[PDB]
């Protein structure tokens, strides 16, 4: 999920975006 | 801002920086 | 923290803070 | 929406609930 991807490893906008509505 | 770890109000922060007007779902872990 | 108006980045932050480990979706509007 | 209920009018700890998962 978005923490595994973000906070636990370096985030980045491509991934963010796959949780904006 | 985007490109470092994120985690927790810092992380909702950013969604909600990106995502704009469209809105976005946040879930822990 | 929660009666009161909370707009944008306050709004989402309430989100965060309440909802805890079950997230929340937050859209505009 | 939540901006309706939270922003142009007061929040409720009930109406945030109803927007988390
Ligand atoms: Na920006
Ligand atoms: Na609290």
């Amino acid at each position: 999920g978005i923490v595994e991807q973000c906070c636990t490893s370096i985030c980045s906008l491509y991934q963010l975006e796959n949780y904006c509505n | 801002f985007v490109n470092q770890h994120l985690c927790g109000s810092h992380l909702v922060e950013a969604l909600y920086l990106v995502c704009g007007e469209r809105g976005f779902f946040y879930t822990x872990k």
